């Protein structure tokens, strides 16, 4: 019959369907940019050795909670980046580098060096510079907004936002302390802690629990959410740490 | 413009 040349015109379709094209790439809609090689080298390394940590628990499947971020604004044409950490410190990333971060009495100021990567500056609001006048305005107008009307809140040193990626997928933030969290547009959220050992998971309603890799590749999946699509997520978390550990100039 | 979830 003619089904002859229809059923192997049919199985060149499944194997091809076995491949891919016109396939997604991570691409970063907006990042801070750092003007440091050296500072860009940290990063890079940072992602490297957190990868390496799933890697190895990744080959090798055969409870302290992080510091995150809470809620966050990329308002970055306009006035900076904002975000808010567990600590419900807040930080602003200006456009030009540049951070203020405001704790829980004072405020750091960082931004980075040619020759020593980031460098940061103490400061007593008490005591606050002139120069740094219009940074703390627009600090107490991010704090303000943030509170108002963005919904989130988290229950041993001082912690900042290096970088931040918006991918369409997900948006990462990378913090000083060398954790790694990743919010989806699936609403629901993980960090990965301690070398990439530990993964944390905040629910699309707020629920946050911190689980061993190991334990919870053990499982296959996160325990108490099946809805949480953890194999793919997992695989795009690598997609994006591989990404970032080879971005070492500009 | 983009951020966090809302209230
Ligand atoms: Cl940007």
């Amino acid at each position: 019959a003619q089904r002859r040349l229809n059923d192997l015109a049919r199985e060149a379709r499944i194997r091809r369907a076995q491949q891919a094209v016109l396939r997604k790439e991570l691409i970063a809609t907006s990042t801070n940019v750092i003007k440091s090689e050296i500072s860009l080298r940290i990063l890079a390394s940072e992602c490297h050795l957190t990868l390496n940590g799933i890697v190895e628990a990744e080959a090798q499947y055969k409870i302290k909670h992080p510091m995150i971020v809470t809620k966050w604004v990329d308002y970055s044409n306009k006035h900076g980046f904002s975000y808010q950490l567990s600590t419900e410190d807040i930080g602003v990333l200006f456009n030009n580098g540049t951070t203020v971060l405001r704790l829980a009495e004072e405020f750091w100021y960082i931004s980075y060096d040619d020759r020593e990567g980031w460098v940061a500056s103490h400061y007593l609001l008490s005591e606050k510079p002139r120069e740094l006048s219009r940074h703390l305005e627009v600090v107490d107008f991010f704090a303000k907004y943030m509170k108002a009307n963005l919904s989130r809140v988290s229950t041993k040193d001082d912690v900042f936002l290096r970088r931040y990626t918006r991918y369409k997928p997900f948006v990462m933030f990378e913090l000083s302390d060398g954790t790694f969290q990743f919010n989806f547009k699936d609403h629901h959220k993980m960090a990965i802690s301690d070398g990439g050992k530990l993964v944390t998971y905040i629910s699309p309603s707020h629920e946050s629990t911190t689980y061993p890799l190991v334990e919870v590749l053990k499982y296959g999946e996160i325990p108490g959410y099946p809805e949480s699509n953890f194999r793919e997520k997992l695989t795009l978390i690598k997609e994006g740490l591989k990404q970032k550990s080879t971005i070492v100039t500009v | 413009l983009a951020q966090s979830s809302p209230a």
